[PDB]
């Protein structure tokens, strides 16, 4: 699904892939270590899986 | 030998029949294969696929 949409769906930092969570209907995939950082200065956003 | 032609080998000899075998090989076989849902379809990228 990534490797077809490389264009539209991949990005380039942590920022730009919150802010197309934030506006768009996305589910970027970050790294647990920068989640648990997200997820205390912004309380709209959850760590999904495991 | 001559300079124009080059080598006129006169080779075309029999003391001994041919050396090891001759080539059957590869023949890469083609497969008849209409496209149709999720068997076979085509695939949608960003860069051209050939
Ligand atoms: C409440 O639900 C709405 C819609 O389901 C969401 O807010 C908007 O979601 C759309 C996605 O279709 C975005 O384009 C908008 O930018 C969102 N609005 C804002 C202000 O960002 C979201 O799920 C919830 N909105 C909240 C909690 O404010
Ligand atoms: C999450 O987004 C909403 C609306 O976009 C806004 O209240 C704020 O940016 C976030 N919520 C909280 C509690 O910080
Ligand atoms: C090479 O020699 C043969 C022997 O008769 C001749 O027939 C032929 O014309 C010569 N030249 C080439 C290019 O084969």
């Amino acid at each position: 699904f990534m490797s077809s949409r490389r264009q539209s769906v991949l990005v380039k930092s942590n920022e730009e892939g919150i802010q197309r969570v934030l506006t768009s209907d996305y589910a970027f995939l970050m790294e647990s270590t920068t989640i648990e950082f997200v997820t205390q200065r912004n309380c709209n956003l959850t760590q999904i899986g495991g | 030998w001559d300079p124009a032609s080059g080598l006129n080998m006169t080779e075309s000899q029999k003391g001994k029949p041919a050396n090891i075998t001759d080539s059957l090989s590869n023949r890469s076989l083609i497969v008849t294969t209409i496209l149709e849902e999720p068997y076979v379809l085509f695939k949608k990228s960003d860069k051209p696929l050939y």
